[PDB]
């Protein structure tokens, strides 16, 4: 990444690599810089811990800016879709379930994948059933959209599934 | 008097509606809107969906019953 050019080469000796790929050999510092400033463009440190430092010509702003660039757009197509979380209930019921269905057909259809949580309070005995089931029934409804990825989880007072979109 | 007719049946809780009012699927039959005791709701005692409650049912209409024993 970081890289010591111009008057940062204390190095005496250095092999010169050209702005297209062609070697000038072993220079003199002095020389290569000359040569750097004829073309208008930077000398560049790229090989500091080889035996006369390999050295190029080119434009080192610009380089830095595409690396730069590289890394932005390297980190989207890596961050890349997410987890969105619904956290339904026990008892829960009609308008409200629907909404939630809705909601989980959305985020299907966008692309991020679905962590479909119960969180309990207490009353653990008919917990597992209802919820599992509330669950199974979701899946059911979105088996034309997403595929089960994890199946029925406790996680201590809460109650956990997951969905990935089915073409992705 | 105190005309004594009532019948002290078992049920699985169906459906929670409010003011603790709970459908009891009867070990007799058909879910009606049972409601619940006062001394549950004296001794603070929650049910949820999923527990064998006696109901109390009158035979003039059964459509009303009353759950007293705590699940
Ligand atoms: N120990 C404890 N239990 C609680 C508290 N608040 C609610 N609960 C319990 O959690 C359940 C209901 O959860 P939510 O608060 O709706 C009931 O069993 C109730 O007694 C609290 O502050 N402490
Ligand atoms: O002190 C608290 C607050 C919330 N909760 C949990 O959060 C739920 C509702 O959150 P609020 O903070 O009321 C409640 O039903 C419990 O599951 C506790 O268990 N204790
Ligand atoms: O706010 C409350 C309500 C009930 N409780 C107690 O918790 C017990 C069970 O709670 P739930 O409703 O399952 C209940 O019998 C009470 O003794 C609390 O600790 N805090
Ligand atoms: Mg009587």
């Amino acid at each position: 990444k970081e890289y010591l050019t111009n008057e940062r080469i204390r190095a005496k000796q250095v092999r010169v690599v050209g702005p297209d790929g062609k070697q000038l050999g072993i220079m003199d510092t002095r020389e290569a810089l000359r040569l750097a400033q004829e073309m208008d463009l930077d000398l560049v440190l790229v090989g500091p811990n080889a035996d006369p430092p390999v050295a190029r010509i080119m434009d080192y702003s610009k380089w830095r800016y595409e690396q730069q660039m590289a890394e932005k757009e390297a980190r989207k197509k890596a961050k890349r879709t997410e987890v969105k979380s619904i956290k339904f209930r026990v008892k829960i019921d009609e308008h409200d379930y629907q909404t939630k269905l809705g909601h989980i057909k959305r985020f299907l259809q966008e692309g991020h994948k679905v962590k479909v949580t119960i969180m309990f309070r207490g009353r653990e005995v008919a917990h597992p059933e209802l919820g599992e089931r509330i669950l199974n029934r979701v899946t059911e409804d979105l088996k034309d959209l997403a595929v089960v990825e994890m199946k029925p989880e406790m996680l201590g007072r809460d109650m956990n599934m997951l969905l990935a979109p089915v073409k992705v | 008097a105190k005309e004594k007719d009532t019948i002290r049946t078992e049920g699985v809780v169906t459906e929670a509606l409010p003011n603790a009012t709970f459908r009891v699927k009867l070990d007799s039959g058909p879910e009606i809107l049972a409601y619940i005791s006062g001394k549950m709701r004296m001794h603070y005692i929650r049910i949820l969906p999923g527990d064998r409650v006696v109901v109390e049912i009158t035979p003039y209409d059964p459509t009303r019953g009353r759950i007293v024993y705590r699940k």
